[PDB]
């Protein structure tokens, strides 16, 4: 019934990869695959140099292309907006990886697809995700979008600007990048070459 | 199957990820700490942790980690890697045997103790002093911090210290000279910096590289390297000549500024601009802007200060700017950090007990005939601190006097001390070489008897006390017992203490006993601390707390600006004029630079798969147009050849534009040549190996490192084992 | 441009799932030949019905064989859930019911030629699903709408190529007709992409692409070159589009 | 939501042009038939050439009679320049040259196999350009890549459907193969669209679409309904995509 | 040599179609068509009600899809970045209309296609475009993007954010929207209902 979301204030992200490492430890994400990674890109030229540190992970899209594509039903979207995988039904076919626009998904070496989980295991015990917890810069917030006391909600409200990766896709990413450092918004590779 | 829906045991710990020693909570399931977490109530981590702290646990579960003592196979050459497994007993006897031989032939002072880490209290500050060697050294002094500690001891009469006392939260204007925060991922500092960004604080980063902190800055001054002092002097000049400084602060807590004004007379934003390449106008503007925010404008001194070799001058100058903004001891700049009270274990005095900074009778009038031989680097620079890179000359020329026998406790000899060939030569020449430390790293293999030391999560370490607004104490309990034939450092020091007849210094049989005795002073018992972790004490932070009390904190009486008497009296001119134009890189070279990659803490973290996975190699930063002129592109690898011909393994080329054309930048700590650290092994380039030279700071012990130049030769992309494949080797607890 | 960690942008369907793509082309195409041969009353309706059952089965084995989830036996769910939005799901049943149906047709029982209508339908589902399993991912620029056309055209080129090599008189002409349709759309495909997607395609594959286009022009020359040349063209393109389109690209 | 003035988002290609679209399909595909006929040396090659010429004439005439610049006489520029990136330019040259090529074929002048291969190539240009005239407009979500597949196959159903009404014996089988292809791709077409575009196609059309899909199924039923049904499905589908796809829509 | 552009500050735009009428007048744009129009969209409920006024007209895309698709060569891009039509070659085929993602062009009743001209007629004689001159709010700026002094260059330099319509087509518009009112950026119909 809530709408779970994550917001990352890029004006504060320094791209240390603490969240990324906290994730790997917590979810014991195996070598070679990542639920979370950082992307750092410069937009350039001296008087006007801009570096965007951008942590990427499952955005737990509100309209996830990775769910519909699943034949098994292992890819499901939860009532509060978490896209999760039930590995019991996963036939590791990769359809969801093909349909995920963000590279958030991987084949776990145990034979099923995995990806960030919004720390489902913690959310139920009433805790905040591990990446949100460890963040030194206090740039990531989390919570229920609909609860205005939520740290995501308040941050979205306080943001000077809010962006999302590949909005043009159908998805409605529920991971919001707040104050994007470049005036043109989130950095894209096509805008480089 | 997930560690968290299974057995967990959660101890309060202390992170040995770096020396910030963040207070953490370690969660183990059996003998494996799976997650570590900061905890509020610990002023350092306050619930958060940096990447290295989160991944630090891996070393314990590193296959490659050291497991049992080892003794160099007699007859084999230190270079070679032939060792035989010894018993803790046989190793400790072998060491005590050799040490006493040296003692009874050369004296104790002929054994040098190099160390780093929490355990370095045993192997650097106590045990060598019990044994009477003054040649105990940490790289965090002459390879990092020494210029700023000397400068800070001269100007206030205090240390900047481990957890530097910048009142980040109330700062309104922060000027960063170097200080690549965000890359330097010291936990509380990043939180404090983030917070200050959040509260609207404005940041000015002075640095030839557009670094992470510059990415968050309102002004980036891409200063010409080695030119910072000129900038700072021009700031002192705008602050004084435009009359923007805090007069009463000057008038009441300062002594001697009527010397600074005259000194800086010609150090103009136009003079500075010539050298600096920062336009006079921006120079003037920044000075005015920090003045406009007076006592909430700070120029927090950076930590690694050992650049160029006239570094104490640079720090002095910068500390004057702070004084001139009258920010020292006020909200918004610096608070006064007081050490916490925790009584030492009762013991007889040590043969040698040093003084660390407080001077007036610094080195000369304080080291000579009293214990016995002086620190072997005693006359090389003015300051009394021991300079690690200055104690390895005796190892070779045996000059001042001979240094046979060297201990290397958790200290990278080939990565942390410049001039690796010299260090290697020094090792061969040794009668004894010991290497205590966790994984197998090039320098450890060169030892005569290696000692695996219980990982921070497996041992109890004597309390950590951090001077701070609020003085606190930390305690690390072992989450699970040492693995393999590994031992805690306090235990190794104790045995090597008993074996050398220093039993009076180690009258306590156990560390729990040792900790309890200490804990008893603060009506506290060990069990109790184990449930708290961190015991935070009061502490005075602002000048007003001192003053309303009748006292002021400093050295001699007040803050000496541009002063310190016995230097000007004898040995060296007093102020920071030494803007002294750095020697510029030869044609076809760049002035090597170096820094930190948020995920990695010096070179001891390359074999960590969790962390290597985030950053498997370093990358050389060259300006886009420079890379384009050389013929380099984004996929390219290159060898960096320094001015002395040393070549460093292929490193990826990063043209990407955040750097002057003047420079090149590589993260420190890569380029290991340590086949047994299977992941670390042939990746990236090592700045230390290219740092064949250094310019010694005559004042502090500093090894000015940014004085090396490097050229790029195209190289083939390297062939390396798959890191994931190596990451997957399971950890066999045996 | 620089990362700490890495996006999981690694190939997800490997050369083995490019091999299955080729076989399910055949499996579905032949199953279509079979039902049509049934429906038409043709004497060969049996020969081709037991081929399609092997091709179908070979594929379904290769489908499980190549799945990292094989020894976890999770495929049973492919058949115990309703997931109409999922190209792959539709192909599980299309090849599953297409199998049973082809069994009940080869074992001449249960029912006749009302069953060939069901085989025709299931074969269309099996011919349709890969093409859409790619095109459904609107985040993959290369896998555009044409995949939904290039794959069924190409699966029939495979089925008719096989058929023509097993010397069935009827197979050559329609193979050269669908091969012309196949090859012409395959040629137009690049011109259909945005410039960066096309550029990606020409640098990643292309030669390979222009090779198989050229190779396929061989269906319009001789025999026993023809079915081969159209068969290698159809499987080339099929495998290459699966391999080259796993790009997300900006 | 509200405007002052209005964006120019109105239909730019009318029923008039959709007609051109159905026609150039016929034109091009009949020119393909005439080419392939001349190439088999079949006797009917001559009148199919007349027809392809007529339909080419009829199509250029309505391309011109429907042009707002019909009396400004600027089409000459179509032929005095080189615009390889432009489908309409390709289309002008394919038909045009295909009409000369087929003109000489008719007049037995200027060679004859070398003119039949030419007609073959120009008729492939003309069969190919419409789908690309649509498909290159990546801003129009309905004109995706499949348009490059749907238009060529549909132009063939038109030509063969015509050929079969004219009772040419060879064509009622290819007409069913190609009509099966076209209808399969036409059926999978909507599934190839982003949700909003499919929903837009379904709202604005569909029922017409779905009717054209059914219609075309009559190409596999009664012998003499088969070409009408195939013709109307293929033309209905072409015109409907042309009218319904002029949408930028967010 | 210049690269011509237009910048409109949306923070100042009030959607008084002055520019739209001035262009209508200056360019004699016949009745049913428009080179310039204003779109006005509201975003949000009560306590966060944003209204975006947005003039829309040829963006003189730098990578104009409306040019390559033209059979005759009537549609062309100038060396300074102007996308224009040589009516003498225009056959009014509407290919350029099909290709323009911005509904910027129309069939003029004289038999050829038309659209915002960046007032090439005025540009050539050293004047600024009609929209730019008549504009009470001074939110539009024009100039050579390459000249750091030009009004557009300055405008862009001083902007809090810069946006462009449908950036994901890859047209590289040269009509920049500054300081969009909504945090999420330019308004799209897709983010409605
Ligand atoms: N060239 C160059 N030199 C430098 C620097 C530089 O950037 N460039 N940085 C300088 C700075 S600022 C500093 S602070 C110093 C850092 O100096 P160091 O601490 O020397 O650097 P590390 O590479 O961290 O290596 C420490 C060693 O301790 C081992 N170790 C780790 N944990 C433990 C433990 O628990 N017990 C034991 N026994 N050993 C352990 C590691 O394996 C490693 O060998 O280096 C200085 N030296
Ligand atoms: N991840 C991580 N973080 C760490 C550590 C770690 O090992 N890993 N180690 C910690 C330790 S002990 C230390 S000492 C610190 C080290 O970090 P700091 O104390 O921040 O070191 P600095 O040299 O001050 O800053 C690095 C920057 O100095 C710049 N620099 C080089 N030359 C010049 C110059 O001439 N003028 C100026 N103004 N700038 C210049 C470089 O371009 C670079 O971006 O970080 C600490 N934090
Ligand atoms: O195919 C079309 C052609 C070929 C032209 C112009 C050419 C001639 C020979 C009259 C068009 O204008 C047009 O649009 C009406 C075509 O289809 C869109
Ligand atoms: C990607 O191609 C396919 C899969 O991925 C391996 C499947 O799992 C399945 C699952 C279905 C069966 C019948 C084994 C099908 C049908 C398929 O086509
Ligand atoms: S903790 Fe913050 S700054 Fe660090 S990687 Fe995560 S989002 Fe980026
Ligand atoms: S890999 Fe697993 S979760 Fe993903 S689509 Fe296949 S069955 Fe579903
Ligand atoms: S980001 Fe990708 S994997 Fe995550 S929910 Fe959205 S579509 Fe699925
Ligand atoms: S929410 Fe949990 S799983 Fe997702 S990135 Fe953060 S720690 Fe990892
Ligand atoms: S600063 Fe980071 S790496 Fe160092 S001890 Fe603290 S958490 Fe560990
Ligand atoms: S004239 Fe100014 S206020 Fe009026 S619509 Fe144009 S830009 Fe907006
Ligand atoms: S309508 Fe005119 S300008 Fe547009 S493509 Fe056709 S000829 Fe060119
Ligand atoms: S705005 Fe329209 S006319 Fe201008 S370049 Fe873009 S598509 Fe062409
Ligand atoms: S620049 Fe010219 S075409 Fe554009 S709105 Fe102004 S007057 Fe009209
Ligand atoms: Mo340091």
């Amino acid at each position: 019934m809530p709408r779970y979301a994550m917001a990352i204030d890029l004006s504060l992200c320094v791209g240390c990869a603490a969240c990324a490492v906290a994730c790997k430890m917590e979810n014991e994400v195996p070598p070679g695959v990542f639920n979370l990674w950082i992307r750092e890109r410069e937009v350039g030229e001296y008087p006007n140099l801009v570096v965007e540190f951008r942590p990427e992970q499952c955005l737990h899209c509100e309209n996830p292309p990775c769910v519909p594509v699943c034949p098994t039903g292992a890819s499901y979207q939860t009532k509060d907006g978490l896209v999760l995988v039930d590995p019991k039904k996963c036939i590791a076919c990769g359809a969801c990886i093909a349909a995920c626009p963000y590279d958030a998904r991987y084949l776990h070496p145990a034979g099923y697809v995995s990806k960030c989980t919004f720390c489902a295991h913690r959310l139920e015990k009433g805790k905040v995700p591990a990446c949100v917890e460890t963040c030194p810069t206090y740039c990531r917030t989390f919570g229920d979008l609909e609860d205005p006391e939520s740290p995501v909600a308040k941050a979205l409200k306080a943001a000077e600007r809010v962006d999302v990766l590949r909005p043009e896709q159908g998805t409605r990413p529920k991971l919001f990048y707040l104050n994007a450092p470049s005036k043109k918004g989130l950095t894209r590779e096509s805008e480089v070459h | 199957a997930p560690w968290y829906a299974q057995e967990v045991k959660s101890v309060y710990q202390i992170c040995e990820g770096c020396f910030w020693r963040c207070g953490i909570v370690a969660h183990a399931v059996g003998n494996r700490v799976y997650k570590v977490e900061g905890y509020e109530a610990n002023p350092k981590s306050r619930g958060r942790l940096c990447p290295r702290g989160q991944g630090a646990p891996q070393t314990t579960y590193d296959p490659d980690r050291l497991k049992r003592p080892l003794i160099r196979v007699e007859g084999s050459q230190r270079g070679e890697g032939k060792y035989r497994v010894a018993t803790w007993e046989e190793a400790l006897d072998h060491i005590a045997k050799k040490m006493l031989e040296i003692r009874e032939k050369y004296g104790p002072e002929a054994i040098a103790f190099f160390g780093h880490g929490t355990g370095d209290y045993w192997f650097v500050d106590f045990l060598p002093a019990a044994w009477g060697s003054p040649n105990a050294a940490k790289p965090s002094v002459s390879l990092c911090t020494a210029p700023r500690e000397v400068a800070s001891q001269w100007v206030f009469g205090r240390p900047i210290g481990g957890h530097e006392p910048i009142d980040w939260e109330n700062a309104r204007y922060i000027v960063l000279i170097g200080h690549h925060i965000g890359e330097d991922t010291h936990n509380t500092q990043l939180q404090d910096f983030a917070l200050a960004l959040k509260n609207g604080a404005k940041v000015v980063v002075v640095d030839p590289r557009f670094s992470t902190a510059a990415a968050k800055a309102h002004r980036w001054l891409p200063i010409k390297p080695g030119t910072d002092t000129a900038l700072l002097l021009a700031w002192i000049h705008v602050l004084i000549y435009e009359d923007l400084y805090d007069k009463e602060y000057v008038a009441k807590y300062t002594v001697g500024f009527e010397e600074l004004k005259a000194h800086v007379k010609d150090f103009t934003p136009e003079w500075a601009e010539k050298h600096t390449e920062i336009p006079a106008q921006v120079i003037r503007e920044v000075a005015r802007e920090m003045a406009a925010h007076k006592p909430r404008a700070v120029l927090p001194p950076t930590r690694h200060n050992v650049w160029y070799g006239d570094d104490t001058y640079r720090v002095m100058a910068l500390l004057y700017v702070n004084v001139l903004l009258g920010n020292y001891g006020r909200p918004g700049g610096f608070y006064i950090a007081q050490s916490p009270y925790l009584e030492k274990y009762p013991l007889p005095p040590l043969p040698l007990e040093p003084a660390a900074g407080g001077c007036s009778g610094p080195s000369g009038g304080d080291h000579e005939p009293e214990g016995f031989k002086p620190r072997a680097d005693k006359g090389k620079f003015f300051a009394r601190s021991t300079a690690i890179q200055e104690l390895i000359e005796p190892m070779i020329t045996g000059e001042p006097y001979p240094i046979k026998g060297l201990f290397a406790y958790g200290i990278n000899l080939f990565h942390s001390i410049p001039n690796v060939p010299r260090t290697k030569e020094a090792l061969k020449n040794l009668d004894l070489y010991v290497a205590i430390d966790v994984l197998p790293q090039e320098h450890v293999m060169w030892a005569d008897v290696i000692l695996p030391e219980a990982t921070y999560l497996e041992r109890y370490d004597d309390f950590v006390l951090v001077a701070h607004k609020t003085p606190f104490i930390q305690l690390r309990t072992p989450a699970h017992e040492p693995l393999f034939d590994t031992k805690p450092g306090w235990w190794i020091a104790r045995e090597l203490g008993l074996r050398l007849g220093l039993e009076q210094y180690f009258p306590w049989k156990t560390i729990e006993e040792y900790l309890e005795t200490r804990l008893q002073s603060l009506g506290l018992d060990l069990e109790t601390m184990k449930g708290m972790g961190t015991l935070v004490q009061r502490g005075k932070p602002w000048l007003e707390d001192w003053e309303k009390e009748g006292r002021l904190p400093f050295g001699t009486a007040s803050g000496k600006i541009e002063l310190y008497c016995q230097r000007f009296k004898e040995a060296g001119h007093q102020p920071l004029p030494v803007f002294t134009p750095p020697e510029e890189p030869p044609e076809g070279f760049y002035r090597l630079l170096y820094g930190r990659s948020p995920v990695h803490t010096f070179a001891r973290t390359q074999n960590n798969w969790v962390l290597m996975e985030m950053d498997p190699e370093n990358e050389v930063w060259i300006h886009k147009e420079e890379a384009k002129r050389l013929g380099l592109k984004e996929g390219d690898y290159v060898m960096l050849v320094n001015q002395d011909g040393v070549k460093e393994g292929p490193v990826r080329v990063k043209p990407t534009a955040r750097i002057r054309k003047d420079c090149v930048y590589i993260v420190h700590g890569f380029g290991h040549k340590a086949p047994l650290m299977r992941l670390a092994h042939g990746r990236g380039a090592s700045d230390n190996y290219l740092q064949t030279r250094y310019k010694l700071d005559p004042i502090s012990g500093g090894a000015g490192l940014r004085v090396n130049f490097v050229r790029l030769e195209k190289a083939e992309r390297p062939r390396l084992p798959s890191l994931t494949g190596l990451a997957k080797r399971p950890f066999d607890e045996r | 441009a620089e990362f700490y960690g890495l996006p999981n942008a690694q190939e997800f369907w490997h050369w083995t799932n490019a091999l299955h793509f080729v076989l399910v082309g055949l499996a579905g195409g032949v199953a279509l030949l079979a039902a049509l041969l049934h429906l038409k009353g043709d004497a060969e309706a049996r020969r081709y019905t037991l081929y399609a059952l092997m091709l179908i089965a070979l594929d379904l084995f290769i489908l499980w064989a190549e799945s990292p989830a094989r020894f976890r036996f999770t495929h049973i769910w492919l058949f115990l859930s309703f997931h109409p939005t999922s190209p792959i799901w539709w192909g599980a049943w299309g090849l599953g019911l297409g199998f049973l149906t082809g069994g009940l047709l080869y074992l001449g029982k249960g029912s006749q030629r009302a069953l060939a209508w069901a085989l025709l339908v299931f074969s269309l589902v099996a011919l349709s699903y890969p093409g859409l399993a790619l095109a459904v991912n609107l985040n993959r620029p290369l896998w555009n709408g044409l995949m939904a056309g290039l794959f069924p055209l190409t699966a029939l080129v495979l089925a008719l190529g096989l058929a023509a090599l097993l010397k069935s008189p009827w197979a050559l002409f329609p193979l050269r007709v669908l091969a012309g349709a196949s090859l012409l759309l395959a040629l137009l495909y690049p011109l259909t992409l945005p410039p960066e997607a096309r550029g990606h395609l020409l640098e990643e594959a292309g030669f390979w692409y222009g090779l198989f286009l050229l190779l396929g022009l061989g269906t319009f020359w001789q025999e026993r070159l023809a079915p081969w040349a159209g068969l290698l063209a159809a499987a080339g393109l099929r495998a290459l589009l699966v391999l080259a389109g796993q790009w997300q690209g900006l």
